[PDB]
């Protein structure tokens, strides 16, 4: 990364300080990578982090430059349609079969994080458009 | 390999016996610790029992599980019976029943119709799907039936009894008459033991007979395998049979005042155990239930009087003292009051009774006998007339029982013990566990029967033989066999029958082993686990000799008409050997077919499931070896549509073919390297055990990554939108 590039990123990461202190939480860092454009598992960025325990992850504060190689870490098509096309052959998917394997298999997401995200993009029959789902949360 | 992150196993608990896990990190070879997560390290270089997935858990039959293991069973049978309050359970042919201690709504005529006409499979577990399929094969096969219901006493065994009857009646007042019986049999077949308040100690078969349009028209009770030797004697916390107990609270009743009877304590042949009373229980409120019951079942009221006139006659007559006299003879003491009791009750005269139970003939000479020889044979007096008495009991509530109509048909409930394995086992035990034993091997043929017909069917090409334990038992030279030969050796002993044992059978027989530090106990290992076996007190047990002279005196009595209404060694446990011998001839003559009746708690506790106590209840029952059987063969049967549906997300479009059979077999070939893994038949595909578990995991798998994949592309996409809201201000 150059100036510019830090220097964007860092701004980004000043937004998340909720302390005023320059700093953000081990449990934020995730977030940070993720609104700079990288999509990391959970489990990456337990990785990065050094796979703390539940208390330092809680409390423990980072600063920017402490971030960074984090975030450099981290940064360091054809498969996607095919993991939506696990779950179909008219290129649809259940809402209600999407919202039951989101929430229940791999890295869980609550079932608000699943609304969100989903809303809109279901027909009446509760059919999703994957091909066109994908291309919408890639975007 | 299976052992991945992700994959769950059991392993050893103090208080569930089993606990689940989940592997923390992938088992490597040469690994020494599992990383396990209930955290924790786990220490092993055998790896501990696989958790089967999630669509295999709860289902009806537990064969179905793809690893066939004892935790799999516990864990199976567990969040049915507490998770959706199913008592009933398939484990392939037996239906596995719970007791719940709480009265279920599930044996009503809407439920009765319901099973009523369906095939065994398409309907719930149920007693009534087996009382149907007996009911059915009964007709089809025209074959005599048998359902053979196995467990400890309270265990759940007369509910079953009563809904299979209660079901005959219904499809097709025989069942009233029959638990009407019970109080009675229960009187004099059921007695209290250390484990058990109430346990039966014999075999009880009632034949529902069936007309020749198959409406019940009666019944008929068979009886075998009873426990003799607890007629003169008690183990420490025993007693005898329920109805010496029920007679003795009775004993101011007016109407017994001439049977002159004390407490329980007062006399030798129940008051061995110190245990009169067992708690809860009103001995004198089920005397009550008994005579209600002998009326109930057409025995007039001087034969009540008559059946207790006999068995205090028997407590009498076990307190009958005898002196030593010279040269090894013996006699009994003048005017000694339970002997002139015993006459009077009996009608029988003091003088030729006290003769005959100090002498023997010998042609022709008048020998006298010793002590020990005279006690020996007033037991075997008392047992004699006690097992006759219960056969007389018997046969006249058969005569309530039987119909004018004739049978054409009928299928027997076989009331049976299953395993008995106490802290300290003896001959009762010994004699338990041998039936047992012979039971299996009757459920073994029938089941590898089944089998070889299943395979027959699907087009696809291992038995566990107990013979030899059997041999080891019942054949010249075994167990029993010796037992015998001991008892009728006059120097003989318990000491030196446990060496002519080890003599004969310690390292000739790998089913006989010998404890490290005992010479007087052995070892046999059964069907479903070693039992340890204490030789004390067998020979005497055994010994059951009744001398022909004390019998014509009560023959000849002048007082009342039930007593002669009752009239090589014998011994007891040959004896069993007869009475089980029939018994097996009895059944094998019909179908079985098996249900397991397991208490699942010790203190009666509605839907609670002690896991301590159920893996020992599934064990006595046969269950975990009956499963370890099957878990060597192809447990795993599913139809290719089955297949097909759930293996569909493992095939590539390419191999989907039109023929889903033979898709089926050609993506089975490529997921499944090992062609010994499973067998192709006409419906259906033959797994060995763990087969589907791997499947179950490949697919899991695939759905874990393509699902993390898109999780976290969400989880970028709301954390972008999210961070453009506080951008902008929001």
């Amino acid at each position: 990364f150059n100036k510019d590039q830090l220097e964007e990123f860092k701004e980004a990461f000043e937004l998340f300080d909720r302390v005023g202190d320059g700093k953000i939480l081990y449990s934020q860092c995730g977030d940070v990578m993720r609104a700079l454009g990288q999509n990391p598992t959970n489990a990456e960025v337990l990785k990065v982090l050094g796979n703390p325990k539940s208390d330092e992850l809680k409390s423990r504060r980072v600063d920017f430059e402490t971030f960074l190689p984090m975030l450099q870490a981290v940064a360091k098509y054809e498969d996607y349609l095919e993991g939506f096309r696990v779950f179909d052959g008219n290129g649809k998917v259940m809402g209600a079969e999407l919202r039951h394997v989101l929430t229940t298999l791999g890295e869980k997401m609550t079932e608000e994080e699943v609304e969100t995200v989903l809303a809109g993009h279901e027909d009446s029959n509760g059919c999703i458009n994957y091909e066109a789902f994908l291309k919408h949360i890639l975007s | 390999e299976l052992y991945t992150k992700y994959a769950r196993v059991w392993i050893p608990d103090p208080e569930e016996v089993w606990k689940s896990a989940e592997l923390l990190k992938d088992y490597k070879p040469g690994d020494k610790v599992l990383q396990l997560r209930l955290d924790l390290e786990y220490c092993l270089k055998e790896l501990p029992p696989l958790r089967n997935p999630d669509i295999l858990v709860g289902e009806n039959d537990l064969t179905a599980l793809s690893y066939l293991h004892e935790p799999a069973v516990l864990h199976n049978l567990k969040v049915r019976f507490i998770d959706s309050k199913l008592i009933y359970t398939y484990c392939g042919i037996v239906l596995v029943a719970i007791n719940p201690y709480e009265q279920l709504p599930i044996y009503g005529e809407d439920i009765i119709n319901a099973y009523s006409g369906q095939n065994m499979g398409d309907m719930d577990p149920h007693i009534f799907a087996v009382a149907e399929e007996a009911y059915k094969q009964m007709a089809r096969d025209e074959r005599n039936q048998s359902i053979i219901v196995s467990g400890e006493s309270g265990a759940g065994k007369t509910v079953s009894a009563k809904y299979a009857m209660r079901y005959f009646a219904t499809v097709s007042n025989v069942e009233e008459k029959v638990l009407a019986s019970n109080p009675i049999m229960e009187s004099i077949g059921n007695a209290k033991t250390t484990r058990n308040d109430n346990s039966s100690r014999f075999g009880k078969y009632i034949e529902i007979g069936f007309d020749k349009r198959y409406r019940i028209i009666g019944a008929n009770m068979r009886t075998y395998l009873l426990e003799k030797s607890r007629v003169v004697f008690q183990a420490e916390e025993e007693r005898n049979y329920h109805i010496f107990y029920q007679l003795c609270a009775s004993a101011a009743l007016p109407e017994f005042k001439t049977l002159r009877l004390g407490n329980a304590n007062y006399f030798h042949y129940t008051k061995q155990g110190g245990s009169p009373v067992i708690d809860g229980i009103d001995d004198a409120k089920e005397m009550v239930n008994t005579r209600q019951a002998c009326t109930l079942l057409g025995i007039s009221d001087s034969y009540q009087m008559g059946i207790f006139r006999i068995l205090a006659g028997i407590l009498h007559l076990g307190n009958v003292e005898f002196a030593s006299r010279d040269s090894d003879s013996c006699a009994i003491p003048p005017k000694h009051d339970p002997l002139t009791i015993f006459c009077d009750l009996m009608g029988v005269d003091y003088e030729e009774m006290a003769h005959w139970l100090c002498h023997r003939k010998l042609a022709t000479y008048i020998k006298p006998i010793s002590k020990l020889h005279a006690i020996n044979a007033r037991d075997a007096l008392a047992k004699h007339i006690y097992a006759n008495l219960f056969n007389w009991i018997v046969d006249h509530v058969n005569k309530a029982l039987h119909s004018t109509v004739k049978q054409h048909s009928f299928i027997g409930v076989l009331d049976i013990y299953g395993f008995e394995t106490f802290e300290i086992n003896s001959f009762e035990q010994f004699c338990i566990n041998y039936a047992n034993e012979k039971l299996q091997q009757q459920f073994n043929m029938h089941v590898f029967k089944l089998e070889q017909e299943e395979y027959m069917k699907e087009q696809i090409p291992d038995f566990y033989d107990n013979q030899p334990c059997i041999n080891l038992i019942e054949a010249k030279m075994g167990v029993l066999d010796l037992l015998d030969e001991e008892c009728k050796m006059p120097k003989g002993s318990d000491d030196t029958w446990a060496q002519k044992l080890y003599n004969t059978h310690l390292n000739k027989c790998a089913l006989f082993e010998k404890p490290r530090l005992s010479n007087k106990a052995f070892i046999i290992k059964h069907f479903a686990d070693k039992v340890e076996y204490q030789c004390e007190g067998f020979l005497e047990k055994n010994k059951d000799t009744v001398y022909e002279e004390q019998i014509k005196v009560l023959k000849s009595s002048k007082k009342f008409k039930l007593l002669p209404e009752l009239f090589h060694k014998k011994t007891v446990g040959h004896q069993f050997r007869n009475s089980l011998h029939l018994l097996m001839e009895t059944l094998n003559a019909t179908t079985p077919h098996y249900v397991r009746c397991i208490k699942p708690n010790d203190f009666k506790f509605p839907f609670t499931f002690d896991e301590k106590r159920a893996v020992q209840q599934l064990r006595a029952c046969g269950v975990l070896e009956t499963i370890r059987i099957s878990a060597a063969g192809f447990p795993s049967r599913w139809t290719y549509q089955e297949f097909f549906s759930r293996y569909r997300v493992l095939m590539k479009q390419k191999d989907v073919l039109s023929d889903r059979k033979q898709t089926c077999k050609n993506v089975l070939e490529k997921l499944i390297l090992d062609k010994d893994k499973y067998q192709f038949g006409k419906t259906k595909i033959f797994f060995r055990a763990g087969q589907v578990a791997y499947l179950e995991k490949i697919r899991a798998d695939k759905l874990r990554a393509a699902c993390i994949r898109i999780q976290k592309t969400i989880r970028g996409w709301l954390m972008r939108k999210k961070y453009m809201r506080m951008r902008r201000g929001d």
